[PDB]
């Protein structure tokens, strides 16, 4: 009742890391690139061939994300990873150009979308990782009680 | 031939839904929800399933004492357990 | 005394995002949905934890023959395994 | 590294069941019964106290959820269930007043934020499942491939 793994010989595992630091309006995200080189180090000593993307907006996101399912490489792989870093709302991912008055968000929903079994037959039955980094705009989730 | 294939299977989403803002000291530090979990993926690699894995970390943030950090597995559509097999 | 303590910890959400509509044949029929998840909680209650069990009803609506269904496990933050025993 | 369990001579274990099954506008959910039954002789065997609410508005939903946060049995119990069984739209489970035109629909946030620590302080450091069963209008979530 495990997820059948691929041989090392003849396999082409493919990850791709979609990091957000520097923005037009909302803070800058300073810190990150020990977050990317950290992700990248641990996922290519897993066996994964890591795809860094750098600042981008949330069309260009959803491209990007839409090139990486249509890859020959997933036909011949057993699993896959999906890092995404940016700042988070109710909604979800922000882009680079994303503004309280200009609204750029890249939707949770439409990242399955695009790994789903439809839109990326090579991923069918291969588990799909997603790890996301989002900061929400909510005071640290902790409070305090009488004992 | 024809078969049928569920539309959304074998997903697994692990995000952080507490904020993670930048410390005023150690400004180009790295993340803690960031770096917890690699330290979990090497060591509990050759071990444990991923699933079981954000679990340890979970486990890990249980007290908080630093940057107060929970993360969240959502969408769960795994079927089996997947264990990564380091050099495997 | 104070103690700081997470806002949301020891969740876990097990609901069904395939449609569940009602059958023409059978009317009155129970829900697959429902009915797999009892057999499953029956039968796993003193050997499995209900993440897992979770998990067994997914692995059994792998195959689509009858009505199409895979239920997502959401907003997992349960830092620990957390096991039902019945009858204790 | 498992969550503690509490002794069966002094626990009070609490479970609560929300179903719908007539509605003013949207079709009706018949045998809605035989999941009900099927349910509560389930959690009543696990140990836990089974509370089943029958056909609610979105307003009636908050306020049984609030009132079932707030309860002393909670202080003395180890774990609970939520069962939550009605139509299902994009932002969560549709009451029984629920239209077109006029939208009824309890959110899906607000149930994790009427038993998270804050506002119900009793299931702190407990496990808490909440079982939902929601119908959305997507076609059945199948896809067909060659091989
Ligand atoms: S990566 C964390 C972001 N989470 C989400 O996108 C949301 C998850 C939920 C749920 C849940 F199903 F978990 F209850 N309900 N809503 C309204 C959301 S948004
Ligand atoms: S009970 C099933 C209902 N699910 C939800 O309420 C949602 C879960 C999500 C997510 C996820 F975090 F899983 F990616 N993203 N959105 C936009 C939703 S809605």
């Amino acid at each position: 009742e495990i997820y059948p793994i691929m041989d090392k010989s003849s396999r082409t595992r493919l990850a791709l890391i979609i990091c957000n630091e520097e923005f037009d309006s909302i803070p800058r995200r300073t810190g990150a690139e020990v977050d990317i080189t950290g992700m990248t180090m641990l996922l290519q000593n897993l066996g994964y061939s890591v795809d860094v993307k750098k600042n981008l907006t949330a069309s260009d996101m959803t491209t990007e994300l839409e090139a990486f399912a249509h890859r020959p490489e997933h036909k011949t792989s057993d699993s896959t990873f999906l890092v995404f870093m940016s700042h988070g709302i109710r909604e979800g991912i922000c882009g680079k150009k994303h503004s309280e008055q200009v609204p750029d968000i890249l939707q949770l929903n439409a990242i399955f979308n695009m790994l789903n079994t439809k839109n990326c037959p090579s991923l069918k039955d291969k588990p799909k990782v997603i790890i996301i980094q989002a900061a929400r705009g909510d005071s640290p989730g902790v409070v305090w009680f009488k004992d | 031939a024809i078969k049928k294939a569920h539309i959304e299977k074998d997903f697994i989403a692990f995000c952080s839904s507490t904020p993670d803002n930048v410390s005023w000291r150690h400004p180009t530090m790295g993340s803690v929800f960031i770096g917890r979990l690699i330290e979990h993926m090497q060591e509990y690699a050759a071990s444990a399933d991923v699933e079981e894995i954000f679990r340890k970390v979970r486990f890990s943030f249980e007290q908080p004492d630093g940057r107060a950090q929970m993360p969240t597995t959502e969408r769960v559509t795994l079927t089996r357990a997947f264990y990564l097999f380091p050099g495997h």
